[PDB]
């Protein structure tokens, strides 16, 4: 549990697990690369001690648009969601708010980690993003295609000067 | 493209203290532009993945019988004998390249690895099933001795010059690409210009954490310390040369951020480049797509990065 | 939680998007002197 | 410092110690003032890669056409036109797109009078029992004939080869 | 490609001073990034040509 | 005509003009984007 530590000083904030690294008798604390205390001796019952971190992480609010709707959803970046109505898990982190859909659209709102989200119209869906729209082609090595019309297009490309 | 980093500005400068908390609020627009930046420098990653990779429409997909004239693709095809249906050059290449700390966090790609393999397949198959026609319009089938004949004729051979040598020419195709992995698989710093960017990366973010090591001329770099041990006219006063040095140093970091973001987009848009004419077409440029009149290339995925395999007449 | 995103991107609107509003933080909660000789 | 004002700094206090505010301000305002043109630069190096770009467009696609695959516009380039905008400019890349395609058999070559004959230009087509010599990316079919087919050896090398009549143009005026 | 630089901290920071160059270690990897910078400048400068 | 005003120790530089805009009786400046000071009131004729 999140805990204010104090041993021998060493002052600090974390939660403090068993461990299972090999102090040398006559160490006391160690440290990672990086310099950040990591475990620590107690002077009491001698037992070695894993410091970690309190959780913490970025929140992004997943908006549809106001002009739309005022619903929203939450997503919690980097933290599991065995931590603070649908709750998923993503590789993005803890997603609040949006029902997980498994049918495959084209991505509105990118997530993550392949996921994104979208206002279904009703209700914020999270899904996985699709590519594109499968088109085996009928090769045989003696079938060609050949364009028998054609169509004319003007495309338009806006480049800063 | 890059690591999609992000900096939780107090954590970084205060950490557990709420007086540094407190004092930082008087700065303003220095936390907000800085994550503005990093910001758009991950949208910027996302956005060159996707013009890289995601040129094709459709999702092609090579048929079952994988007879191509006595041209040998399994190496460069996709295995489906793997949880990772990536080819056997891209195993390779993946394995070669080895890849919550105080506020540093490193955000996600959009695109899996996955969805990257699975765009590489689809210009492979398209490639391979259509030749350049599935690049400017609909996908028009032909026959692969038959690309390799047009494309003798775009580089000024005649088109028997393939039929009466296809046997060999097929032979050689073949045993260049099985050279090609061998060759991944000596030099080891074969991919190292695309190992450089992952190790700067780290390097740029080992010096910032280093940074919050250093005293910036105060008596110590721990704000307990300051704290605890000083009265508040010279502790606040003690701190300010604390969060100067520290916001100093993440604007600094911000900015060579930048600077690489800059380096990286254009090594994407050559990226993609490369992609249309060399892998969606046949190129006249002199040297653009390798060494030789220039015949075809095909892409391959890489952990930040695209390797291009140039087929080209000697 | 939306409110929040119009109070930093100084904005009554919020356009369609993830918006980063701020940070989640789990919270924090011998030799005896000898005397007797002396005494 | 004590204030943003320098009003307030050199009012209340006498010049001795009022020049450290002074100087911590005027230092603050020269890194912001440092760092906003130092952001300038980064973002004037990222329009001129821009104007480069548009540059080369304006010169590969307005003032010609351009083979570049995906360049001037997605499908084969026919031509572009330049319109003015803001800070910047918009090309209308007009393009030809291939459309209606339908499947064929094809034949490397054609084996006639014992020797191999590929196409000068297209591809030997077929709708079943008839060959035809077409332009590769619009169907067109023309009778195969020498004028527009090259020999190029015995039949027997050619993997893919079918035989077919190849019609002489001057046999049937001459003889 | 352009001129390549060397610069060495403790001159021009700090000059021939003793006292200052044992003031000035304890600002840390400045230098160290500084010269890898320009060390990749220079690479970088011959690499062009 | 550019003038320097000193408000009751509020010391500034700048062409003073016959206000436009309407400060509620309990308002004594007037600020612009950007906090930039676009009106005054004087502390002793009170006039905008
Ligand atoms: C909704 O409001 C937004 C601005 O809040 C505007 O950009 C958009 O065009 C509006 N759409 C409709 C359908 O009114
Ligand atoms: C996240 O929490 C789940 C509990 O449902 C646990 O199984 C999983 O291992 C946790 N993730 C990590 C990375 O520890
Ligand atoms: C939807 O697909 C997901 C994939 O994880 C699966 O877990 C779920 O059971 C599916 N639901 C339905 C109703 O098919
Ligand atoms: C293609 O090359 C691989 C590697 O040499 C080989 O094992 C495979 O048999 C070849 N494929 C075919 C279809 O012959
Ligand atoms: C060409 O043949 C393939 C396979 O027989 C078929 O899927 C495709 O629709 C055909 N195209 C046309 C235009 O008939
Ligand atoms: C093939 O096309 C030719 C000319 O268009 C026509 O005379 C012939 O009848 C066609 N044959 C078939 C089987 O469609
Ligand atoms: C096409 O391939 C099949 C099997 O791969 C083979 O039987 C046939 O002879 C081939 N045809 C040509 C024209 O190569």
């Amino acid at each position: 549990k999140c805990v204010n530590f104090n041993f021998n000083g060493l002052k600090g904030t974390g939660v403090l697990t068993e461990s299972n690294k090999k102090f040398l008798p006559f160490q006391q604390f160690g440290r990672d690369i990086a310099d950040t205390t990591d475990a620590v001796r107690d002077p009491q019952t001698l037992e070695i001690l894993d410091i970690t971190p309190c959780s913490f992480g970025g929140v992004s609010v997943i908006t549809p648009g106001t002009n739309t709707s005022n619903q929203v959803a939450v997503l919690y970046q980097g933290v599991n969601c065995t931590e603070v109505s649908n709750v998923f898990q993503t590789r993005a982190g803890c997603l609040i708010g949006a029902e997980y859909v498994n049918n495959s659209y084209e991505c509105d709102i990118p997530i993550g980690a392949g996921i994104c989200a979208s206002y279904q119209t009703q209700s914020i869906i999270a899904y996985t993003m699709s590519l594109g729209a499968e088109n085996s082609v009928a090769y045989s090595n003696n079938s060609i295609a050949i364009p028998t019309n054609f169509t004319i297009s003007v495309t338009t490309e806006i480049l800063p000067v | 493209s890059m690591t999609k980093t992000s900096v939780d500005c107090t954590m970084y400068i205060c950490g557990d203290s709420t007086e540094c908390s407190n004092l930082l609020l008087q700065y303003g627009s220095f936390c907000t532009q800085l994550k503005r930046a990093l910001t758009g420098i991950a949208v910027e990653q996302d956005k060159n993945t996707q013009e890289v990779f995601a040129q094709v429409k459709q999702i092609y997909k090579t048929p079952p019988i994988k007879y191509f004239g006595g041209f040998n693709f399994s190496q460069i095809l996709p295995d489906p004998s793997k949880p990772s249906k990536r080819s056997p050059i891209e195993d390779l290449l993946f394995n070669k390249v080895t890849l919550k700390f105080k506020g540093l966090t490193v955000l996600p790609p959009l695109l899996t690895d996955e969805m990257i393999a699975q765009y590489t397949s689809a210009l492979l198959a398209g490639t391979i099933t259509s030749g350049w026609t599935f690049g400017a319009g609909p996908a028009l089938q032909i026959p692969f001795p038959m690309q390799m004949a047009y494309r003798f004729n775009g580089i000024g051979v005649t088109q028997n010059v393939l039929y009466e040598n296809q046997k060999l020419i097929a032979n050689q195709f073949n045993s260049a690409i099985g050279k090609i992995q061998d060759s991944l698989s000596s030099t080891p710093s074969a991919l190292g210009k695309l190992q450089d960017v992952v190790n700067h990366n780290a390097q740029a973010l080992n010096t910032l954490v280093k940074q919050l090591s250093s005293k910036f001329g105060a008596i110590s770099s721990v704000l307990n310390d300051i704290f605890s041990r000083l009265d508040p006219p010279e502790a606040e006063v003690q701190i300010d040369r604390l969060i100067t040095g520290r916001l100093q140093s993440l604007q600094t970091y911000v900015t060579q951020q930048l600077i690489r973001a800059a380096e990286i987009r254009a090594s994407a848009n050559l990226a993609a480049t490369k992609m249309s004419e060399c892998v969606l077409g046949q190129s006249k440029r002199v040297d653009f797509c390798g060494k030789g009149y220039h015949l075809m290339s095909f892409p391959q995925s890489a952990p930040h990065g695209v390797v291009f395999l140039h087929v080209t007449y000697v | 939680p939306l409110s929040e995103t119009k109070c930093t991107l100084k904005s009554f609107t919020v356009e369609k998007g993830i918006y980063q509003t701020s940070n989640f933080r789990v919270q924090p909660t011998t030799n005896l002197c000898p005397f007797d000789e002396v005494f | 410092a004590i204030s943003s004002v320098l009003n307030d700094i050199f009012s209340r206090l006498d010049p001795p110690e009022a020049e450290v505010q002074i100087d911590r301000l005027i230092t603050g305002r020269l890194q912001s003032l440092q760092t906003y043109v130092t952001q300038q630069l980064i973002r004037a190096a990222e329009i001129r890669a821009s104007a480069n770009l548009a540059a080369t467009k304006m010169s590969e696609c307005v003032l010609g056409q351009s083979k570049r695959v995906d360049f001037c516009g997605k499908g084969y380039h026919l031509m572009s036109f330049p319109q003015s905008a803001p800070h910047g400019v918009v090309f209308l890349h007009v393009t030809y797109v291939p459309a209606q395609e339908k499947n064929f058999t094809t034949a490397p070559a054609i084996c006639h009078d014992g020797k191999a004959h590929f196409p000068r230009e297209g591809v030997f087509v077929s709708n079943g029992t008839h060959w035809f010599v077409t332009q590769r990316n619009f169907y067109e079919p023309q009778i195969i004939t020498t004028d527009n087919t090259f020999v190029s050896g015995n039949c027997d090398v050619v993997i893919g080869i079918v035989n077919n009549t190849v019609y002489d143009p001057l046999q049937p005026e001459l003889d």
